[PDB]
């Protein structure tokens, strides 16, 4: 569980690195197709789903919006996630074993652009912080 | 895994260019903070632990330890065998923690290379990471 | 999360089993130290350590009251086992990655002496109720 | 894996005594149960599940699928290449689903063996299905 030092340090980083969430999303998009190619599936629709792609730069923009909401929502993640989790589990059928996957892709991409901000500190409060959000997530799955 | 040139040509170059006593020391520290648990092991703060000897000396052991896996791709899980004994057998290390190390080296990595570390880098990297993971927590395959 | 579902499903199958709970135990800590050697170490300062002995039998019976406890505060995990998980962190340092085994575990003994009860419905329920006991245990470590 | 011979008789043994028409469905229907993102691929209820013959059909399909296995126990990684990539490629399953089944394949023989089913027994069937599990998801060693 998030303490409330863990609820600072995340919503500090985030106040730091928000700004660049479009780039982070789109940049941990790309690395999670490329690297883990059983995500890519879900994103066949996509007329082009290469790093360079303008769809995986729009969804970017949309996945990080999902990770802004959960830094608003951390006091009740299960609830501020519950639509979120009902589209993934029931609309969308996204394997939960995904999520992980994108959170790692996602702490990559933040240590690439902030080296300075993304200490050790704030990896532990960050990565317990995407645990959570995993766990969330998968609430409408079972 | 069969490595194809590209994956070799990439680890060799990330190899060459890493400085082992910068990254190897940070990547260790970072997974004594990041899993805590694992600090058990070096105790025979977070500040405390960025500036210990003990461990810093271990993690650039770990660089140098991947090295000799670097130099010969198609031969990993052999060449690990007696230093994953070490660890299980007199070290007691739990194998879940070289996977959680590692991702703290990938990151470290990540954070020196900046946007040089593209997914395609990335890619070959964890791979080579994962394979002597494997050799050393001794997964059944 | 735990639904309602989940709470009475697991408050059903324990009312049914738990008469059998020492036995569940001493059974469950035998496969572990025997499938998983990584967890041996914990234990060795026991004189014997093999499925027959007498210290696994009566370590067994303190592993499944605390599945018991765990039983009874179902509706709040974290609290009701901070105290558990204090000590699993602080004064043995059990790796944490060991409570998902231990949980396979159980699994698989109450399959071996409750099939009749131990249902597809009576396991998804008792696994997310598992899962929820893991990362409770798992509260002080980080 | 290098097996002892004792691995290859209990592996051999399970087998021989396994009913692969009952447990094939059970483990099946068992981990769509269980984990019920994994219905979706057999749709092309709890109790609707464990009827289902196509449910049923692939469960056996499992079962015939581990034997080549059990006849070459030195030869997995390869004899499981093809149906991996089918796996993959054709069907898009989820590599993580193998380890859920498997567990569920387990359970459920646990439940058919009942007491037999020793720490000792375990261990060997559980190795056996973790190289089986590594093959088909394709993991890095
Ligand atoms: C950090 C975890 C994640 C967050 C916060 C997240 C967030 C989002 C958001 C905000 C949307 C738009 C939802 C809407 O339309 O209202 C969405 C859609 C979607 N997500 Fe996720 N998601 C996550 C993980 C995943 C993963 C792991 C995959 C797949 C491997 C995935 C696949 C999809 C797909 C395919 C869509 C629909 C894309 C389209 O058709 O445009 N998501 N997600
Ligand atoms: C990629 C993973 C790793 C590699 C390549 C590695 C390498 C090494 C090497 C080269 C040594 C000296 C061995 C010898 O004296 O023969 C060693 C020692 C040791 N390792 Fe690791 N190691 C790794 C992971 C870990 C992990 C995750 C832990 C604990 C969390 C750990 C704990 C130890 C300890 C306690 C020692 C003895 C102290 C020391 O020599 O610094 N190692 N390791
Ligand atoms: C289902 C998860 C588990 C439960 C509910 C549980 C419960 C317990 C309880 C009730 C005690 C006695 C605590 C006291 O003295 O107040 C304890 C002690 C202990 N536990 Fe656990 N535990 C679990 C998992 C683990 C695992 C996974 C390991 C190690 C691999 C472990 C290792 C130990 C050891 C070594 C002791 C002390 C034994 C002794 O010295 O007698 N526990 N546990
Ligand atoms: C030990 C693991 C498994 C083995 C040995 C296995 C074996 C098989 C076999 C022998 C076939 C027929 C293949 C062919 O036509 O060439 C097949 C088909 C298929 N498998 Fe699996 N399978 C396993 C795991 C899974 C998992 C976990 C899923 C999904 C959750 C799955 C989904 C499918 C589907 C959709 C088909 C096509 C439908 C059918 O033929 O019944 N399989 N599998």
């Amino acid at each position: 569980s998030l303490s409330d030092k863990d609820k600072a340090a995340v919503r500090a980083l985030w106040s730091k690195i928000g700004k660049s969430a479009d780039a982070i999303g789109n940049d941990a998009l790309s690395r999670m197709i490329v690297v883990y190619p059983q995500t890519k599936t879900y994103f066949s629709h996509w007329p082009d789903v290469t790093p360079g792609s303008p769809h995986i730069k729009a969804h970017g923009k949309k996945v990080m919006g999902g990770i802004a909401l959960a830094v608003s929502k951390i006091d009740d993640l299960k609830t501020g996630l519950m639509e979120l989790s009902e589209q993934h589990a029931y609309k969308l059928r996204v394997d939960p074993a995904n999520f992980k996957i994108l959170n790692h892709c996602i702490l990559v991409v933040i240590s690439t652009m902030f080296p300075k901000e993304f200490t050790p500190e704030a990896h532990v409060s960050l990565d317990k912080f995407l645990s959570g959000v995993a766990l969330a997530l998968a609430e409408r799955y079972r | 895994v069969e490595w194809t040139d590209k994956e070799r040509s990439i680890i060799s170059d990330i190899f060459s260019h890493m400085d082992y006593d910068d990254i190897g020391p940070k990547a260790l520290s970072r997974c004594l903070i990041v899993y805590p648990w694992t600090q058990r092991h070096f105790s025979g703060n977070a500040e405390a632990i960025i500036g210990n000897a003990n461990v810093a000396a271990h993690g650039i052991k770990v660089l140098h330890g991947l090295d000799r896996g670097v130099k010969n791709m198609d031969n990993i899980a052999a060449t690990y065998a007696d230093l994953s004994t070490l660890h299980s057998e007199k070290l007691h290390v739990d194998p879940d923690n070289f996977k959680l190390l590692s991702d703290c080296i990938t990151i470290v990595l990540a954070a020196k290379m900046g946007h040089a570390f593209t997914a395609e880098t990335q890619g070959a990297f964890q791979k080579f990471l994962a394979v002597v993971v494997s050799a050393l927590g001794k997964q059944y395959h």
